[PDB]
Protein backbone atom coordinates (compact mmCIF):
# COMPACT_ATOMS: atom_id res chain seq x y z
CA UNK A 1 0.00 0.00 0.00
CA UNK A 2 2.62 2.53 0.79
CA UNK A 3 4.56 1.96 -2.22
CA UNK A 4 1.43 1.94 -4.51
CA UNK A 5 1.87 5.45 -4.12
CA UNK A 6 3.88 7.99 -6.69
CA UNK A 7 4.16 11.31 -4.49
CA UNK A 8 3.89 13.53 -1.20
CA UNK A 9 0.56 11.05 -1.03
CA UNK A 10 2.18 8.40 0.81
CA UNK A 11 3.22 10.40 4.05
CA UNK A 12 -0.29 10.54 4.16
CA UNK A 13 -1.33 7.36 3.40
CA UNK A 14 1.09 5.53 5.52
CA UNK A 15 0.36 8.25 8.00
CA UNK A 16 -3.22 6.89 8.31
CA UNK A 17 -2.09 3.10 8.27
CA UNK A 18 -0.35 4.61 11.06
CA UNK A 19 -3.14 5.60 12.67
CA UNK A 20 -4.69 1.95 11.97
CA UNK A 21 -1.80 0.67 13.75
CA UNK A 22 -2.35 -1.13 16.61
CA UNK A 23 -5.83 -0.63 16.69
CA UNK A 24 -5.15 2.80 17.36
CA UNK A 25 -8.16 5.18 16.95
CA UNK A 26 -11.17 6.53 14.58
CA UNK A 27 -12.38 9.99 15.60
CA UNK A 28 -9.25 10.71 17.22
CA UNK A 29 -5.88 10.37 15.19
CA UNK A 30 -8.11 11.83 11.41
CA UNK A 31 -6.34 15.09 12.78
CA UNK A 32 -2.44 14.33 12.58
CA UNK A 33 -3.09 12.61 9.33
CA UNK A 34 -5.93 16.13 8.53
CA UNK A 35 -3.69 18.81 9.59
CA UNK A 36 -1.76 17.36 6.10
CA UNK A 37 -4.91 17.25 3.94
CA UNK A 38 -6.10 20.32 4.85
CA UNK A 39 -2.79 22.26 4.48
CA UNK A 40 -2.64 20.45 0.96
CA UNK A 41 -6.19 21.65 0.27
CA UNK A 42 -4.65 25.08 1.45
CA UNK A 43 -1.62 24.60 -0.54
CA UNK A 44 -3.83 25.49 -3.59
CA UNK A 45 -5.90 28.22 -4.88
CA UNK A 46 -9.48 27.06 -6.31
CA UNK A 47 -10.14 24.45 -4.12
CA UNK A 48 -13.92 24.44 -3.72
CA UNK A 49 -15.22 22.48 -0.80
CA UNK A 50 -14.05 20.04 1.84
CA UNK A 51 -15.99 17.26 3.38
CA UNK A 52 -12.66 16.04 5.37
CA UNK A 53 -15.08 14.64 8.01
CA UNK A 54 -16.86 12.24 5.62
CA UNK A 55 -13.73 12.00 3.07
CA UNK A 56 -10.91 10.82 5.67
CA UNK A 57 -12.90 8.74 7.48
CA UNK A 58 -13.88 6.62 4.27
CA UNK A 59 -10.20 6.98 3.06
CA UNK A 60 -9.13 4.69 6.74
CA UNK A 61 -12.37 2.63 6.29
CA UNK A 62 -11.38 1.64 3.24
CA UNK A 63 -7.44 0.26 4.78
CA UNK A 64 -9.71 -1.01 7.67
CA UNK A 65 -11.61 -3.13 5.49
CA UNK A 66 -8.76 -4.68 3.25
CA UNK A 67 -6.88 -5.75 6.41
CA UNK A 68 -9.83 -7.04 8.40
CA UNK A 69 -10.99 -9.00 5.54
CA UNK A 70 -7.14 -9.54 4.90
CA UNK A 71 -7.45 -9.37 0.61
CA UNK A 72 -6.83 -6.14 -2.03
CA UNK A 73 -10.52 -5.37 -2.85
CA UNK A 74 -10.83 -6.20 -6.57
CA UNK A 75 -12.32 -3.74 -8.99
CA UNK A 76 -12.65 -4.45 -12.48
CA UNK A 77 -9.04 -2.46 -13.77
CA UNK A 78 -7.67 -5.44 -11.72
CA UNK A 79 -9.19 -8.09 -13.61
CA UNK A 80 -7.75 -6.67 -16.76
CA UNK A 81 -4.58 -6.06 -15.53
CA UNK A 82 -4.25 -9.48 -14.44
CA UNK A 83 -6.06 -10.89 -17.80
CA UNK A 84 -3.66 -8.31 -20.68
CA UNK A 85 -0.59 -9.63 -18.31
CA UNK A 86 -1.50 -13.07 -18.38
CA UNK A 87 -1.90 -12.88 -22.84
CA UNK A 88 1.23 -11.09 -22.66
CA UNK A 89 3.14 -13.33 -21.08
CA UNK A 90 1.98 -15.79 -23.62
CA UNK A 91 2.79 -14.15 -26.16
CA UNK A 92 6.28 -13.98 -24.95
CA UNK A 93 5.82 -17.60 -23.94
CA UNK A 94 4.72 -18.85 -27.24
CA UNK A 95 8.06 -17.83 -28.82
CA UNK A 96 10.18 -19.31 -26.04
CA UNK A 97 8.32 -22.66 -26.59
CA UNK A 98 9.85 -22.03 -30.59
CA UNK A 99 12.92 -21.45 -29.48
CA UNK A 100 13.04 -24.75 -28.21
CA UNK A 101 12.39 -26.52 -31.10
CA UNK A 102 8.80 -27.12 -29.36
CA UNK A 103 4.84 -27.84 -30.19
CA UNK A 104 2.46 -26.02 -28.57
CA UNK A 105 -0.64 -28.11 -27.31
CA UNK A 106 -2.38 -25.99 -25.38
CA UNK A 107 -0.55 -22.93 -24.04
CA UNK A 108 -3.21 -20.36 -23.05
CA UNK A 109 -2.07 -17.44 -20.31
CA UNK A 110 -1.48 -18.79 -16.74
CA UNK A 111 -0.75 -22.76 -18.07
CA UNK A 112 1.23 -24.24 -21.12
CA UNK A 113 1.20 -27.93 -22.35
CA UNK A 114 4.40 -28.29 -24.59
CA UNK A 115 6.43 -31.17 -25.84
CA UNK A 116 10.06 -30.20 -26.01
CA UNK A 117 13.31 -32.59 -27.02
CA UNK A 118 14.65 -33.99 -23.66
CA UNK A 119 17.36 -31.54 -24.65
CA UNK A 120 16.60 -28.10 -24.21
CA UNK A 121 13.37 -29.02 -21.38
CA UNK A 122 15.77 -27.37 -18.58
CA UNK A 123 16.87 -24.53 -20.37
CA UNK A 124 13.38 -23.47 -21.12
CA UNK A 125 11.64 -24.39 -17.57
CA UNK A 126 14.42 -21.58 -16.61
CA UNK A 127 13.98 -19.41 -19.27
CA UNK A 128 9.84 -19.42 -19.26
CA UNK A 129 10.07 -19.07 -15.19
CA UNK A 130 11.82 -16.25 -15.51
CA UNK A 131 10.15 -14.98 -18.23
CA UNK A 132 6.67 -14.90 -16.42
CA UNK A 133 8.05 -12.49 -14.29
CA UNK A 134 8.98 -10.10 -16.90
CA UNK A 135 12.92 -11.08 -16.62
CA UNK A 136 14.73 -11.66 -19.66
CA UNK A 137 17.36 -10.73 -22.20
CA UNK A 138 15.80 -11.81 -25.69
CA UNK A 139 13.47 -10.30 -28.24
CA UNK A 140 10.97 -12.52 -28.49
CA UNK A 141 9.31 -11.16 -31.92
CA UNK A 142 8.41 -7.50 -31.32
CA UNK A 143 8.33 -7.96 -27.42
CA UNK A 144 11.38 -7.05 -25.20
CA UNK A 145 10.66 -7.91 -21.37
CA UNK A 146 12.38 -6.05 -18.80
CA UNK A 147 13.10 -6.60 -15.27
CA UNK A 148 9.41 -7.29 -14.33
CA UNK A 149 7.44 -5.39 -17.23
CA UNK A 150 6.92 -5.99 -20.98
CA UNK A 151 8.28 -3.58 -23.22
CA UNK A 152 6.82 -3.38 -26.52
CA UNK A 153 8.38 -0.46 -28.22
CA UNK A 154 8.38 1.92 -25.36
CA UNK A 155 5.15 0.24 -23.83
CA UNK A 156 5.60 -0.88 -20.59
CA UNK A 157 3.13 -3.64 -20.31
CA UNK A 158 3.00 -5.27 -16.33
CA UNK A 159 3.58 -8.70 -15.70
CA UNK A 160 3.25 -11.34 -12.72
CA UNK A 161 6.39 -11.15 -11.12
CA UNK A 162 4.73 -12.55 -7.62
CA UNK A 163 2.80 -15.23 -9.06
CA UNK A 164 4.89 -18.12 -8.83
CA UNK A 165 4.63 -21.12 -11.29
CA UNK A 166 4.85 -24.83 -11.07
CA UNK A 167 6.79 -26.98 -13.68
CA UNK A 168 5.88 -31.02 -14.42
CA UNK A 169 8.32 -32.77 -16.26
CA UNK A 170 7.43 -36.11 -18.11
CA UNK A 171 10.08 -37.68 -19.95
CA UNK A 172 8.13 -40.47 -22.29
CA UNK A 173 9.26 -43.12 -25.01
CA UNK A 174 7.08 -41.89 -27.84
CA UNK A 175 5.70 -45.25 -27.86
CA UNK A 176 4.26 -44.33 -24.40
CA UNK A 177 -0.15 -44.40 -24.11
CA UNK A 178 -0.36 -40.33 -24.06
CA UNK A 179 -3.65 -41.11 -21.90
CA UNK A 180 -1.31 -42.15 -18.90
CA UNK A 181 1.35 -39.63 -20.06
CA UNK A 182 -0.72 -36.75 -19.83
CA UNK A 183 -2.69 -37.87 -16.80
CA UNK A 184 0.62 -38.28 -14.90
CA UNK A 185 1.59 -35.53 -15.87
CA UNK A 186 -1.32 -33.57 -14.97
CA UNK A 187 -1.68 -35.81 -11.56
CA UNK A 188 2.05 -34.52 -10.59
CA UNK A 189 1.27 -30.95 -11.26
CA UNK A 190 -1.74 -31.18 -8.75
CA UNK A 191 -0.76 -33.70 -6.19
CA UNK A 192 3.15 -32.53 -6.05
CA UNK A 193 2.12 -28.70 -6.16
CA UNK A 194 -0.39 -29.14 -3.04
CA UNK A 195 1.65 -31.81 -1.22
CA UNK A 196 4.98 -30.63 -0.74
CA UNK A 197 7.29 -28.37 1.43
CA UNK A 198 10.71 -27.18 0.77
CA UNK A 199 12.57 -24.59 3.41
CA UNK A 200 12.08 -20.93 2.21
CA UNK A 201 13.01 -17.63 4.41
CA UNK A 202 11.40 -14.58 4.64
CA UNK A 203 12.06 -11.69 6.93
CA UNK A 204 14.83 -13.96 8.04
CA UNK A 205 13.19 -16.77 9.05
CA UNK A 206 13.16 -20.64 7.97
CA UNK A 207 10.02 -21.46 6.74
CA UNK A 208 8.24 -23.90 4.88
CA UNK A 209 6.66 -23.25 1.18
CA UNK A 210 4.19 -25.02 -1.20
CA UNK A 211 4.18 -24.25 -4.55
CA UNK A 212 6.42 -23.10 -7.63
CA UNK A 213 8.65 -25.65 -8.14
CA UNK A 214 9.80 -28.12 -10.65
CA UNK A 215 8.76 -32.12 -10.48
CA UNK A 216 10.51 -34.29 -13.09
CA UNK A 217 9.56 -37.87 -13.56
CA UNK A 218 11.26 -40.82 -15.50
CA UNK A 219 9.65 -43.74 -15.44
CA UNK A 220 10.42 -44.46 -12.00
CA UNK A 221 12.45 -41.51 -10.66
CA UNK A 222 11.34 -38.36 -9.25
CA UNK A 223 13.08 -34.77 -8.71
CA UNK A 224 11.64 -31.64 -7.47
CA UNK A 225 13.63 -28.05 -7.99
CA UNK A 226 12.25 -25.19 -5.96
CA UNK A 227 12.40 -22.10 -8.54
CA UNK A 228 12.01 -19.05 -5.77
CA UNK A 229 13.48 -20.17 -2.43
CA UNK A 230 11.96 -16.56 -1.39
CA UNK A 231 8.04 -16.17 -0.57
CA UNK A 232 7.53 -12.64 -1.88
CA UNK A 233 9.67 -14.02 -4.64
CA UNK A 234 10.62 -11.40 -5.55
CA UNK A 235 10.02 -7.50 -3.71
CA UNK A 236 12.89 -6.26 -5.21
CA UNK A 237 14.45 -5.95 -8.56
CA UNK A 238 17.72 -7.72 -6.92
CA UNK A 239 15.45 -10.89 -6.87
CA UNK A 240 15.04 -11.35 -10.53
CA UNK A 241 17.99 -13.22 -11.09
CA UNK A 242 17.12 -15.61 -8.46
CA UNK A 243 14.08 -16.85 -10.21
CA UNK A 244 15.18 -20.52 -11.37
CA UNK A 245 18.94 -20.05 -10.45
CA UNK A 246 18.81 -23.39 -9.13
CA UNK A 247 17.91 -24.23 -12.56
CA UNK A 248 21.12 -22.62 -14.09
CA UNK A 249 23.66 -24.73 -11.81
CA UNK A 250 21.97 -28.29 -12.97
CA UNK A 251 22.81 -26.97 -16.55
CA UNK A 252 26.13 -25.38 -15.75
CA UNK A 253 26.68 -29.46 -14.16
CA UNK A 254 25.17 -31.14 -17.31
CA UNK A 255 27.92 -28.73 -19.09
CA UNK A 256 30.79 -30.64 -17.14
CA UNK A 257 29.30 -33.77 -17.43
CA UNK A 258 28.70 -33.77 -21.44
CA UNK A 259 32.25 -32.47 -22.04
CA UNK A 260 33.81 -35.26 -20.13
CA UNK A 261 34.88 -32.70 -17.02
CA UNK A 262 32.90 -34.86 -14.57
CA UNK A 263 32.06 -38.34 -14.74
CA UNK A 264 28.11 -39.71 -14.20
CA UNK A 265 29.65 -41.23 -11.59
CA UNK A 266 28.88 -38.20 -9.47
CA UNK A 267 25.11 -39.02 -10.16
CA UNK A 268 26.06 -42.24 -8.00
CA UNK A 269 28.68 -41.16 -5.44
CA UNK A 270 26.63 -38.47 -3.74
CA UNK A 271 24.75 -40.52 -1.25
CA UNK A 272 27.60 -40.81 0.84
CA UNK A 273 28.68 -37.62 1.17
CA UNK A 274 24.86 -36.83 2.14
CA UNK A 275 24.96 -38.50 5.21
CA UNK A 276 28.09 -35.97 6.30
CA UNK A 277 26.45 -32.95 4.97
CA UNK A 278 23.35 -32.49 5.98
CA UNK A 279 24.14 -33.80 9.13
CA UNK A 280 26.60 -31.24 8.73
CA UNK A 281 26.50 -27.36 10.33
CA UNK A 282 28.55 -25.06 9.44
CA UNK A 283 28.76 -23.42 6.03
CA UNK A 284 32.10 -23.97 4.88
CA UNK A 285 32.53 -26.86 6.18
CA UNK A 286 29.52 -28.61 3.84
CA UNK A 287 31.40 -25.89 1.02
CA UNK A 288 34.32 -28.08 0.83
CA UNK A 289 32.43 -31.48 1.52
CA UNK A 290 30.55 -30.52 -2.32
CA UNK A 291 33.68 -29.03 -3.54
CA UNK A 292 35.69 -33.03 -2.87
CA UNK A 293 32.73 -34.85 -3.69
CA UNK A 294 32.59 -33.34 -7.12
CA UNK A 295 36.51 -33.64 -6.98
CA UNK A 296 36.36 -37.05 -7.31
CA UNK A 297 34.73 -37.03 -10.54
CA UNK A 298 36.59 -33.56 -10.84
CA UNK A 299 35.12 -31.12 -12.98
CA UNK A 300 38.42 -29.29 -13.74
CA UNK A 301 41.89 -29.09 -12.74
CA UNK A 302 41.62 -26.29 -9.88
CA UNK A 303 38.39 -26.67 -9.57
CA UNK A 304 36.22 -23.58 -10.38
CA UNK A 305 33.02 -24.80 -10.54
CA UNK A 306 30.81 -24.71 -6.53
CA UNK A 307 27.81 -24.99 -5.17
CA UNK A 308 26.23 -21.33 -4.13
CA UNK A 309 25.88 -22.04 -0.29
CA UNK A 310 22.38 -21.21 -0.84
CA UNK A 311 21.69 -24.77 -1.44
CA UNK A 312 22.19 -26.26 1.57
CA UNK A 313 20.04 -26.75 4.47
CA UNK A 314 17.32 -26.56 1.99
CA UNK A 315 14.38 -29.42 3.03
CA UNK A 316 12.00 -30.96 1.17
CA UNK A 317 9.04 -32.56 2.76
CA UNK A 318 5.97 -34.26 1.58
CA UNK A 319 3.00 -34.89 3.06
CA UNK A 320 3.49 -38.82 3.31
CA UNK A 321 2.73 -39.63 -0.38
CA UNK A 322 3.94 -42.47 -2.68
CA UNK A 323 5.77 -39.90 -4.50
CA UNK A 324 9.34 -40.51 -3.00
CA UNK A 325 11.84 -37.76 -2.54
CA UNK A 326 15.02 -36.53 -1.43
CA UNK A 327 15.19 -34.05 1.55
CA UNK A 328 17.56 -32.19 -0.11
CA UNK A 329 17.72 -30.23 -2.76
CA UNK A 330 21.20 -31.20 -4.03
CA UNK A 331 20.16 -34.61 -3.85
CA UNK A 332 17.14 -33.53 -6.12
CA UNK A 333 19.80 -32.01 -8.73
CA UNK A 334 21.59 -35.17 -9.21
CA UNK A 335 17.86 -37.00 -9.45
CA UNK A 336 16.92 -34.30 -12.23
CA UNK A 337 20.98 -34.77 -13.59
CA UNK A 338 19.58 -38.58 -13.75
CA UNK A 339 16.35 -38.03 -15.37
CA UNK A 340 16.96 -36.05 -17.66
CA UNK A 341 19.96 -38.48 -19.16
CA UNK A 342 17.58 -41.21 -18.58
CA UNK A 343 15.42 -39.86 -21.33
CA UNK A 344 18.84 -39.08 -23.74
CA UNK B 1 20.33 -79.69 -22.35
CA UNK B 2 19.34 -75.85 -22.13
CA UNK B 3 23.15 -75.32 -22.99
CA UNK B 4 25.35 -76.42 -25.49
CA UNK B 5 28.69 -76.65 -24.09
CA UNK B 6 29.61 -76.09 -21.02
CA UNK B 7 33.29 -75.31 -20.02
CA UNK B 8 34.59 -74.78 -16.46
CA UNK B 9 37.81 -73.24 -16.47
CA UNK B 10 40.27 -72.49 -14.15
CA UNK B 11 41.94 -68.95 -14.07
CA UNK B 12 45.42 -69.15 -13.20
CA UNK B 13 46.79 -65.52 -12.11
CA UNK B 14 50.50 -65.39 -14.12
CA UNK B 15 50.90 -61.54 -12.79
CA UNK B 16 49.05 -60.13 -9.73
CA UNK B 17 45.60 -58.94 -11.17
CA UNK B 18 43.04 -55.97 -9.83
CA UNK B 19 39.57 -56.40 -10.92
CA UNK B 20 38.28 -53.02 -9.36
CA UNK B 21 35.07 -52.97 -7.38
CA UNK B 22 31.80 -50.82 -8.49
CA UNK B 23 30.33 -49.53 -5.32
CA UNK B 24 29.71 -46.29 -3.54
CA UNK B 25 30.36 -48.31 -0.62
CA UNK B 26 32.87 -46.24 1.36
CA UNK B 27 35.88 -48.34 2.00
CA UNK B 28 39.38 -48.27 3.30
CA UNK B 29 40.99 -49.07 0.61
CA UNK B 30 40.58 -46.28 -2.26
CA UNK B 31 40.30 -49.19 -4.82
CA UNK B 32 39.46 -52.37 -3.58
CA UNK B 33 39.13 -55.72 -5.55
CA UNK B 34 36.14 -57.25 -6.22
CA UNK B 35 34.04 -59.22 -3.53
CA UNK B 36 31.52 -61.92 -3.76
CA UNK B 37 28.88 -62.25 -1.11
CA UNK B 38 31.65 -64.02 1.73
CA UNK B 39 33.58 -61.14 1.27
CA UNK B 40 36.30 -63.22 -0.97
CA UNK B 41 37.85 -61.88 -3.82
CA UNK B 42 35.74 -62.80 -7.17
CA UNK B 43 35.84 -61.65 -11.04
CA UNK B 44 32.09 -60.56 -11.80
CA UNK B 45 31.35 -62.47 -14.83
CA UNK B 46 30.31 -59.21 -16.33
CA UNK B 47 34.27 -58.62 -16.40
CA UNK B 48 35.46 -61.58 -17.85
CA UNK B 49 32.81 -60.90 -20.81
CA UNK B 50 34.37 -57.93 -21.37
CA UNK B 51 37.99 -58.47 -20.99
CA UNK B 52 37.80 -62.10 -22.79
CA UNK B 53 35.90 -60.55 -25.66
CA UNK B 54 38.30 -57.90 -25.85
CA UNK B 55 41.08 -60.16 -26.14
CA UNK B 56 39.28 -62.37 -28.40
CA UNK B 57 38.23 -59.75 -31.23
CA UNK B 58 41.59 -58.93 -31.36
CA UNK B 59 43.43 -62.65 -31.69
CA UNK B 60 40.90 -64.06 -34.04
CA UNK B 61 40.06 -60.83 -36.29
CA UNK B 62 38.75 -62.96 -39.32
CA UNK B 63 35.85 -64.71 -36.98
CA UNK B 64 34.76 -61.87 -35.61
CA UNK B 65 31.14 -63.05 -36.54
CA UNK B 66 31.52 -66.17 -34.54
CA UNK B 67 32.15 -63.92 -32.07
CA UNK B 68 29.83 -61.41 -32.10
CA UNK B 69 27.58 -64.21 -32.20
CA UNK B 70 28.51 -66.47 -29.20
CA UNK B 71 29.39 -62.92 -26.95
CA UNK B 72 26.59 -60.55 -28.41
CA UNK B 73 26.92 -57.24 -31.21
CA UNK B 74 29.09 -54.45 -29.64
CA UNK B 75 26.92 -51.45 -30.82
CA UNK B 76 23.61 -52.07 -32.69
CA UNK B 77 22.79 -55.41 -31.48
CA UNK B 78 19.83 -57.48 -32.10
CA UNK B 79 20.09 -60.20 -29.94
CA UNK B 80 20.72 -61.96 -26.95
CA UNK B 81 23.86 -63.70 -26.72
CA UNK B 82 24.50 -67.37 -26.94
CA UNK B 83 27.01 -67.78 -24.89
CA UNK B 84 27.10 -67.12 -20.44
CA UNK B 85 30.14 -66.43 -18.12
CA UNK B 86 29.41 -67.48 -14.54
CA UNK B 87 31.16 -65.11 -11.98
CA UNK B 88 34.47 -66.28 -11.00
CA UNK B 89 34.54 -68.21 -7.39
CA UNK B 90 37.91 -67.97 -5.89
CA UNK B 91 39.33 -71.20 -5.46
CA UNK B 92 42.95 -71.56 -4.29
CA UNK B 93 45.17 -68.44 -2.69
CA UNK B 94 48.94 -68.81 -2.41
CA UNK B 95 50.13 -68.19 1.02
MN1 LIG C 1 -5.11 -27.10 -9.40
Amino acid sequence: LVNAGSGSIVDYVKTVLKCIRENLNKCSCAEKIYSNEVAKVMFRVNVEKANVEEEVKNSLEYFETILNEGRIIVTPAWHVSISSALNRGLLVELELVNKHKGFVIYAGGDDLLAMLPVDEVLDFIKESRRAFAGFGTEKLGNMCLENGFVRINNAYYPSLPIVGRSYSVIIAHYADPLFFVINDSYNLLEEGKEIIRYRVMYNGEYKDAKKDVAIFRYQGLTSVIPLSLKRPIVSSVSDFNEIASIIDVILELKKRIDEGRISVSLLYDYEKYKHLIVASDEKYLTEFLVKDWIKRNSLRKHVEFTIDEKLYGVRLTIENYPIKIPNDLISNIVYTLRIIYGGE
Amino acid sequence: PYYAFAEPFFIHAITHLHVGSGSSVEEEIALPFQRDELGYPTIYASSLKGAIKSFLLKEFPDKRDVIYKVLGEDENPEEASLGTFLDAILFAIPS
